């Protein structure tokens, strides 16, 4: 409704909730589109997007998510959560939870995961270890 | 496609732990992995290049066939060289010379 | 009682265990067609494991877990030699 009002910032944080809320209760590849609508904040939308695709097994599609923010936007090429997000392709295509782990603190240490970030990060993780089991 | 370049004349396979915690050091015998290579995947249309993902005594591994070296059946000397481009396709036999080697991981031996 | 049972070789297939519990349970899960219930059969005349009635393993297949193939030296779905055990003899 916001959306065809013009109020893109409302629409927004409207599109921001409702991804959220989705990729909480195990709908990631549909809040990954909202989140491509939300893109279309920006490194954040970009990082949130990612992690909805490694929930789905999709390591290829963070890839291309990430190659995506880096070539598009410059303040996400060089961005903490660029590189937060290539290091966790990385662990996934490793199958090495262990290393996402690592990479887990480091960038707690450096930027507070909220709550949301580390119930999908530990979606992510559970999902590798399914593998390795 | 190939015409008579249709068989598979030696291919290459570099086999790595998927599962790189769990790794192995001993030596491994590349012919009982070629049998149950071959016993999964006998019949099949091969390129380099192809990554591939395999159970093997409980260790599952990725196999990536490194290089393809395609011969028309009869032979008796390949004389087709080594190629490594994925243009080059065969399909696996039994007669087709099997090698091993080190995997993405460079952990097997 | 394992006084009286079909000692006859069977050709099985490996396969993953049916779930955790079976796993920890440490016995062979095999179909009531199979085999008796609760005795002692061995494989390959070397692996010896325990039956139990398990209706999710269809005839002619039997179920194994991790641990197991380590020790057999098996992939999953190769083909092996089933027999009946009496370890008194």
């Amino acid at each position: 409704w916001y959306a065809q009002d013009q109020s893109v910032a409302l629409s927004n944080k409207c599109f921001i909730k409702c991804a959220d809320l989705k990729a909480l209760d195990g709908q990631y590849i549909e809040a990954s589109d909202i989140y491509s609508k939300l893109i279309k904040s920006l490194k954040d939308y970009f990082l949130k997007k990612g992690l909805c695709q490694l929930a789905a097994t999709d390591a290829v599609a963070a890839a291309r998510t990430l190659q995506e923010g880096q070539s598009e936007d410059p303040n996400f090429a060089d961005s903490r959560e660029s590189n937060f997000l290539k290091s966790l392709i990385d662990a996934v295509n490793e199958g090495d939870s262990e290393q996402l782990s690592e990479h887990c603190k480091e960038f707690d240490n450096f930027m507070r995961l909220d709550k949301w970030k580390i119930t999908i990060l530990n979606k992510i993780k559970e999902s590798i270890q399914q593998q390795e089991d | 496609y190939s015409g008579k370049q249709s068989y598979l004349g030696s291919i290459d396979i570099d086999i790595s732990f998927r599962a790189r915690g769990k790794a192995v050091s001993t030596v491994f015998d590349q012919d009982e992995l070629a049998k149950q290579f071959v016993r999964c995947y006998e019949s099949q249309i091969f390129s380099p290049t192809q990554y591939l993902i395999m159970e093997f005594q409980g260790h599952f591994f990725d196999l990536k066939i490194r290089n393809v070296q395609a011969i028309d059946l009869g032979d008796i000397e390949p004389t087709s060289a080594v190629a490594t481009g994925i243009e080059t396709k065969g399909i696996l036999t039994k007669q087709t010379q099997i090698n091993f080697f080190k995997g993405r991981d460079g952990l097997v031996n | 009682d394992m006084t009286n049972m079909d000692t006859r070789t069977r050709h099985l297939k490996v396969s993953n265990c049916p779930n955790n519990s079976y796993a920890l349970a440490n016995v062979a899960a095999v179909s009531p067609n199979d085999f008796p219930n609760n005795i002692y059969i061995i494989i390959d005349n070397l692996f010896v494991f325990t039956t139990r009635h398990s209706n999710d393993i269809p005839p002619g297949t039997i179920g194994f877990n991790g641990n197991q193939r380590t020790w057999g030296g098996w992939s999953l779905n190769q083909d092996v030699q089933a027999k009946a055990f009496d370890l008194f003899k």
